[PDB]
């Protein structure tokens, strides 16, 4: 006559066993992006001009002190490294990563993209269907900047390469019932994205990975959603009167 | 369609309720005073009395009881029955009812229009009386 | 125990070829191990079958049953799930497809009697299941017309065969 | 039991034997073990009989698969689309012979209760009884109390 | 057979009924608006209405005084009855009390509830039901009829 | 022009569909407008909607079924909007009900809608041999005991006035019309393509001419339900189902010098306001009298 | 736990059965299943029908356009060289045309000989029916043509099947004379007319008119509908027998609920007597001349 | 008296799914013109009545603060005031309660 239920599940963060960890957490990546390259506000009208864009980009790469300091750290720690070959590799990483999102293959996606990026591109889309194709690259991929984070604790250095790329992509997102949600499959829409890459140096296995995606503050508003959406007003208890701002 | 319940009063304003009431009651007075003169309208043929014949009845209202005395000295108790508004309503002929005797239908006291049923209200409409209880 | 109903939301369909009819959304949701009885709960669950979700919420709002408020909370959660997680415009566009009560795991206790006798008593639990579908509520069936009955009777007369006959 | 199971009317597939007779058994597939004892009979059958059988019935294809199995089966397959499974496990050569013959002569229709022993289209030559067939007609076609 | 029984049975007996109403009434005269069991409030209403009538009989009437003495339990109210409530009902004969049905009690006993009130109290007004306005379609149609009862007379 | 009664219907409907598809093609994309809710009830609520697609009805659908059933008319800024008329620009929305405090807008809308219904009932209730010309729906206030529609009839028909049988037939047909639930559809048109729809009715063409004359851009307001199309002033109620009690009361012959015009008068109430049988009979008695306001 | 393999295995079989009951697998070609030899199958097809085919011709017959185009999809998608050997396949178009033409001719002659009084519109209707999508598909499916047919989309949509059946007919017409093929047609097509009615397959909508015309041709005048038998007129289930009289002789008679329905029936009966399509009629001849 | 046999599930379903034991659908529900919540037609709106109840509570609290004890209740009528208000000539000679909140929209001045 005396028996009780079990299993009330709880998540308790407590700092004491978190400190007593005998094998401290090993990170392949760092969560942030150290220095965010902030692009020209007229970067749309200089993109239709070839030898304006190419010139100013290459110029800003060669002229910067920090850029070539870091490129020197990477070259010295990692031999047979070239800046002129890299936007090719980066582009390929991009194409394969999103072509992974199509097939929903996470194993390869863990080789390509970084730990900070993966939650973002995978999370929301897991119960949906994605069809994404690469059609054109309008302006060949440009290397904007390079940076390094020196952790004096681990002696660990992470090369972070920002590649600006201008692209032609087709994106269609389907809902879990198979009914279209985001955008058409027939429109080769034009995209401009600033893609940060990261690599662990001291690591012997040394993968070049896709770290983050930076959006500019002036960026063209993304294409509209299909469905209509409602945004509720503040939920009121009985005695609380409503107040309207102007 | 989930159509909600409704009563006669529901959508009327405070202004209109006294009005509606006046309307109904006044038309009641009119209608009752109109049929007040039967013999000058179109009375059905009156027949003399045959031996095996039987009259119509009434519908009354039990008031209360009262004592009453008889010249022999005895005491009786009586019931007061008041006829309030009594009208014959319809007529079913002999062959249509029992095959023996005709059937008259008789109404009792007047009631509100609002709380009866559409069918019944139609019935009295084509008559020209107010509804009987 | 068995938890299945929960996984029904995790199904993904293959995308719709254009020209085919748009598939209506389906949201499965439930609440486990409620302190209500299973049967008492069944009445409530039965009441709101096939009602538009707003109608159901309205009806539940005024019920005096303890279970009423539980089911109401479950319906609200289901609504918000439907708009947020699955993709449904018009949160008023849902109706109740399936609504039902299962039995949960019971606790056993003593119930004392007299003359030192006892009965054995069960603290009772239950589950409430609901499945919402996107669209207007399907029309309630009108009972058979005289015409329909007569048709069926005739058709039956007409189906007759000479029996054991050849 | 009869109420327990399904049932069908007596029929043939494609009005067989009306115009010409078509053996309904299409193919026959044996599976046996070279080694296992249970398939012993089946092996003998494959040696002696199968060959001859195949000549007697030119219209049925016969596949024989030696494979490592414990329970030798023969799968009959009919024009009808019907597939009938059988176990030849632990039987004589004689018994298998008999079985294969049964399979050869069957329609491939479902074996279940058959409602009545005969089937006829147009049972009715010369008429079919109806309440008026034996009744005399009267003059004028008058009903019983009808006057004209 | 309950025929023609006006008073409902409450409490532990007739006396407990009177004392229940005692308390309710005292509460009502003090706070001027209270909420309770719909049945009990209904029962109370009559008493609450007659108390004002004894109040109108004035301070000096003895019957009214020991009446108010019995019914109002906290003695301090007895002046309030005579010098506050009873004056503010002067013109009106019977209109003293407003009683409405409130939504069922949220406690697990789910009772049927009512709020009862002395008119003309100083409190936020109860959200009474409003009749429809005169601008409503049906009412307008009736306004037509009315003006044609005026035009034909 | 030699044309069947059905051919007229086909033509008009195909023109209407052409125009509607043209208005649809005019909007290239899915464009997002932001509607705000100025209602007394759920303030601060903000709908994000598809321009020239989403309607205030589709807007109510985000709130609750209660709005959907109770809301007859939608106030956009300061103007009445039909429930199914697609929103154009970003704005603020309020919903309007029969039992609301100053219903008068809604009342007008209802009266108009019922009038139009009666028009449709009349036009199709006469034998193909004769010629039925709908004129207009003169706008009466609702204190006048009915709503009405003006119709001219074939010359050989000028002698007879209907019998209770016939009026009851009209009524039966209008109830038939209500039973099947038809949405009222709206379209804004240019006079050029408005006139092409009506054609054969002269009085209609005149009406369109005057109506477009007082608007700078020559815009005419069209409404249609089922197969029937008509021009009208102001917005209409969303559904046919909204009417419950409906009657065609009586007709009255009224003649100008240049024409003989029959005025059809009828009376109705919405399911929300439905009135008791006795009340109904009184109102119906008043709806038999001639109702004159053309100005 | 209980120690043994046996029950576990035996249960695995049950698991599989339920798995197949709850989700049925989409139908698969008999060609893609474990025991198949295409050649032997063809030869068997030949022998079981008691016919003699050129194996080249028959193998040709079971080929279809769609199979070739799909094969060209697989050809062009993998970068393979096929064209020479693949476009040498010689599809069944030709044979199917020969086959349909011949079959229609043959059937038409059969009927025209059996029912001298059938109007041309009628015999046309009949041939239309025995050459139908439905009937031919049924027959072909039961002769294991669908089995041998090479095509995309395994259920083999009915037009392709018809094509294939008559393809085989044509192959037979090349392989053996018109005589043998005539026999084949009367065995596997004409038999589908067994138990069938006339107006079951003819579909004509006004029997009376047609009867009047056909009586004009015979130089008989004016069928008069006359009521013969009736039971209950006031009932919900009346029965009428309407006779049709010509010069007061009775040509035909029929039952019905309504006097109209019955009259129509008597029309149909009369028609069936005139055209010699009747129940009592001589059953078809199956014999070896 | 003890049951002679177990009642079968068919009988039982007949008893407990019977129309008379089912919850009956309420048709008198409507929306409050004010707050747009739900209410039965013959009953006060719960939400609105909560507004009123809370405010009444606050008022009573503050008029309990003006009374130093249990048994002191005024011999005069009382009137409640809000921020930025002053007693009228008609309303003077009365007990005055002063609340901080601005006078609520539903509450009139009277
Ligand atoms: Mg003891
Ligand atoms: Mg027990
Ligand atoms: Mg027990
Ligand atoms: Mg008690
Ligand atoms: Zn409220």
């Amino acid at each position: 006559s005396e028996k009780e239920f079990v299993e009330h599940a709880r998540k308790a963060g407590l700092v004491i066993p978190h400190e007593r960890l005998e094998r401290p957490i090993h990170l392949a990546c760092t969560a942030g992006i150290f220095d965010a390259y902030v692009p020209p506000e007229g970067d749309a009208r200089i993109s239709s001009l070839s030898k304006e864009g190419l010139a100013q980009r290459a110029e800003r790469l060669k002229k910067n002190v920090a850029s070539q300091l870091s490129i020197r750290k990477i070259r010295e720690s990692d031999p047979n490294f070239k800046i002129k070959d890299f936007p090719e590799k980066a582009k390929d990483i991009f194409i394969e990563a999103h072509l992974c999102l199509n097939n929903s293959d996470h194993d390869r996606l863990h080789t390509l993209v970084t730990e900070n990026c993966f939650p973002d591109m995978v999370w929301d889309i897991r119960y949906k269907t994605v069809r994404w194709s690469f059609v054109e690259s309008l302006e060949p991929p440009q290397v904007v900047q390079v940076r390094c984070s020196s952790l004096m604790n681990q002696g660990n250095i992470y090369g972070q390469v920002t590649v600006r790329m201008h692209t032609r992509q087709t994106l269609a997102i389907y809902d879990r019932f198979g009914r279209l949600m985001y955008g058409q499959e027939d429109v080769p829409r034009d995209v401009l994205e600033y893609v940060v890459f990261e690599k662990h140096l001291v690591d012997p296995y040394g993968s070049w990975r896709m770290h983050g995606k930076i959006i500019p503050p002036w960026a063209p508003p993304k294409q509209p959603i299909l469905k209509t959406v409602m945004i509720p007003g503040p939920q009121l208890k009985p005695w609380e009167e409503f107040e309207e701002p102007q | 369609h989930g159509k909600s319940v409704t009563w006669w009063d529901e959508h009327l304003s405070e202004e209109n309720v006294p009005f509606v009431k006046q309307l109904v009651s006044d038309e009641n007075k009119a209608q009752l005073a109109s049929k007040l003169c039967p013999l000058k309208d179109e009375p059905w043929p009156i027949h003399p009395w045959e031996p095996g014949s039987s009259r119509v009845g009434l519908i009354a209202l039990k008031l209360g009881m009262m004592p009453l005395w008889t010249k022999d000295g005895q005491k009786h108790v009586v019931t007061l029955l008041q006829v309030q508004d009594c009208h014959v309503l319809k007529y079913t002929p002999k062959e249509n009812h029992n095959g023996r005797m005709a059937a008259l239908t008789v109404g009792g006291k007047t009631v509100s229009h609002f709380h009866k049923s559409a069918s019944i209200l139609e019935f009295y409409q084509e008559l020209g009386l107010p509804p009987k209880q | 125990i068995s938890r299945k109903w929960e996984k029904k939301n995790k199904i993904v369909y293959p995308p719709q070829l254009p020209g085919e009819p748009r598939r209506p959304a389906e949201i499965y949701h439930c609440r486990r191990q409620i302190k209500y009885s299973k049967d008492k709960m069944w009445y409530l669950a039965k009441l709101i079958r096939g009602m538009s979700i707003d109608q159901a919420l309205a009806q539940l709002e005024f019920s005096d049953k303890k279970g009423a408020q539980i089911i109401k909370e479950v319906l609200l959660e289901a609504q918000d799930m439907a708009v947020r997680d699955h993709n449904v415009e018009f949160r008023s566009n849902l109706y109740v497809a399936e609504s039902t009560s299962g039995r949960g795991q019971y606790l056993k206790r003593i119930r004392y009697h007299g003359r030192g006798r006892f009965g054995i008593m069960e603290k009772v639990f239950c589950h409430y299941f609901v499945k919402l579908v996107e669209g207007p509520p399907p029309p309630r069936e009108a009972p058979k017309t005289a015409v329909a009955h007569a048709r069926e009777y005739i058709q039956e007369l007409r189906n007759r065969t000479i029996t054991h006959a050849l | 039991t009869a109420r327990g199971t399904a049932s069908r009317f007596l029929t043939s597939v494609l009005h067989n034997g009306l115009g010409r007779y078509v053996q309904q058994l299409q193919r026959l597939s044996f599976s046996l073990s070279r080694d296992a004892p249970s398939s012993r009979g089946a092996r003998e059958f494959v040696e002696r009989e199968v060959t001859d059988f195949a000549r007697r019935n030119p219209g049925v294809v016969i596949y024989v698969n030696p494979r490592p199995c414990c329970v030798p089966r023969v799968v009959a397959e009919y024009l009808n689309g019907a597939v009938r499974e059988e176990s030849i496990h632990c039987k004589s050569v004689e018994e298998i012979a008999a079985l294969v013959q049964k399979l050869a002569d069957q329609s491939g229709l479902d074996v279940i209760r058959i409602r009545k022993p005969f089937h006829t289209d147009s049972p009715s030559i010369q008429g079919q009884w109806h309440p008026f067939t034996n009744k005399p007609t009267t003059l004028g076609g008058l009903r019983p109390r009808e006057v004209q | 057979i309950s025929h023609g029984r006006v008073f409902r049975r409450l409490g532990l007996g007739p006396e407990s009924r009177i004392h229940l109403l005692q308390n309710l009434l005292t509460g009502l005269v003090r706070h001027e608006r209270i909420e309770a069991s719909w049945a009990r409030v209904d029962e109370l209403r009559g008493y609450a209405e007659k108390l004002i009538d004894y109040g109108k009989l004035g301070d000096t009437n003895e019957r009214a005084m020991r009446m108010a003495d019995f019914w109002l339990t906290e003695k301090d109210l007895i002046p309030k009855l005579f010098q506050v409530l009873a004056p503010r009902f002067q013109g009106q004969n019977g209109g003293y009390t407003r009683m409405l049905q409130i939504p069922n009690r949220n406690e697990q006993d789910r009772a049927k509830m009512a709020v009862i009130e002395y008119k003309g109290n100083c409190l936020p007004p109860l959200p009474l039901p409003r009749r429809d306005s005169n601008l409503t379609l049906l009412n307008q149609l009736l306004q037509g009829l009315r003006q044609d009862q005026e035009a034909s007379s | 022009s030699q044309l069947s009664p059905t051919e007229l219907i086909e033509m008009q409907n195909d023109l209407f569909n052409k125009e509607k598809n043209r208005q649809l093609s005019l909007t290239p994309r899915t464009e997002k407008i932001e509607v705000k809710h100025v209602g007394k009830t759920d303030p601060g609520t903000v709908f994000v909607m598809n321009k020239n697609i989403s309607t205030p009805y589709s807007c109510a659908m985000h709130l609750s079924e209660w709005y959907c059933r109770k809301s007859i008319l939608a106030l956009v800024d300061g103007q009445p909007w039909d429930m199914y008329k697609p929103l154009t620009k970003s704005c603020e929305i309020k919903f309007l009900t029969f039992k609301d405090d100053d219903p008068g807008e809604v009342n007008k809308a209802y009266w108009r809608s019922c009038a139009m219904m009666m028009g449709c009932v009349i036009e199709r209730a006469f034998k193909d041999e004769y010629v039925v010309s709908l004129v207009r729906a003169p706008e009466v206030p609702v204190i006048a005991g009915a709503f009405c529609y003006d119709v001219v009839l074939d010359k050989r028909l000028d002698e007879w006035m209907p019998t209770k049988e016939n009026l009851h037939s009209f009524t039966k047909d209008a109830r038939a019309l209500i039973y099947k639930d038809l949405p009222f559809e709206t379209l804004e048109v240019e006079a050029k393509v408005a006139l092409e729809i009506f054609q054969h009715n002269k009085y209609k063409l005149d009406f369109i001419e005057e109506k477009a004359s007082q608007n700078p851009e020559r815009i005419v307001k069209l409404h249609r339900f089922g197969d029937f199309i008509d021009v009208s002033e102001g917005p209409l109620i969303p559904r046919t189902s909204i009417c419950f009690q409906y009657e065609v009361s009586a007709v009255h012959n009224l003649q100008t010098q240049s024409s003989l015009v029959r005025r059809f008068q009828g009376l109705s109430l919405p399911v929300h306001l439905r009135a008791h049988f006795t009340i109904w009979n009184k109102l119906l008695e008043r709806s038999r009298k001639m109702v004159t306001e053309d100005k | 736990a209980k120690k043994g393999f046996r029950a576990a295995y035996r249960f695995q079989k049950e698991l599989e059965r339920w798995r197949l009951l709850r989700c049925p697998p989409p139908p698969v070609r008999r060609s893609e299943k474990p025991n198949w030899d295409y050649h032997a199958e063809i030869q068997a097809f030949g022998h079981r029908l008691q016919e003699t085919f050129s194996l080249d011709l028959l193998k040709t017959a079971f080929v279809n356009s769609c199979y070739i185009k799909s094969e060209e999809a697989k050809r062009q998608k993998l970068g393979i060289d096929k064209e020479a050997a693949l476009l040498n396949l010689k599809d069944n178009q030709e044979l199917s045309e020969q086959g349909i033409s011949f079959s229609q001719t043959c059937l038409t002659q059969f009927f025209e000989d059996a029912f001298p009084d059938l109007p041309t519109e009628g015999v046309t209707s009949l041939v239309d029916f025995l050459t139908s999508e439905e009937v031919v598909c049924h027959v072909a499916r039961n002769l294991a043509v669908e089995q041998l047919a090479l095509s995309a989309e395994f259920p083999v949509p009915p037009p392709v099947l018809r094509q294939t059946f008559f393809a085989v007919i044509g192959a037979l017409l090349q392989s053996s004379g018109p005589e043998r093929t005539a026999l084949f047609i009367r065995d596997f097509l004409i038999t589908q007319m067994t138990g069938k009615e006339l107006f079951e397959m003819w579909t004509i909508t006004n029997p009376m008119g047609l009867l009047v015309e056909e009586l004009k041709k015979r130089k008989i005048s004016a069928p008069e509908s006359r009521l013969t038998r009736q039971s209950g007129s006031t009932t919900a289930l009346p029965v009428y027998f309407v006779g049709l009289y010509c010069d007061r002789k009775l040509i035909a008679e029929g039952p019905g609920e309504t006097v109209l329905v019955a009259e129509e029936e008597a029309a149909r009966v009369a028609l069936r007597k005139l055209f010699g399509f009747t129940e009592n009629r001589r059953p078809w001849d199956y014999s070896k001349p | 008296a003890a049951p002679k046999n177990r009642r079968s599930i068919e009988v039982n379903r007949c008893r407990r799914r019977n129309p008379q034991k089912l919850i009956k659908v309420k048709n008198n529900i409507d929306v409050c013109p004010e707050c747009g919540h739900l209410k039965q037609k013959h009953i006060l709106c719960g939400y609105c009545y909560e507004k009123v109840r809370k405010e009444t509570a606050e008022i009573r609290r503050q008029m309990g603060k003006q009374e130093g004890g249990p048994f002191r209740a005024p011999t005069t009528e009382t009137v409640v005031l809000y921020s930025g208000e002053t007693p009228s000539e008609q309303d003077q000679g009365k007990r005055i309660i002063e609340r901080e909140r601005k006078r609520p929209s539903w509450f009139t001045q009277n």
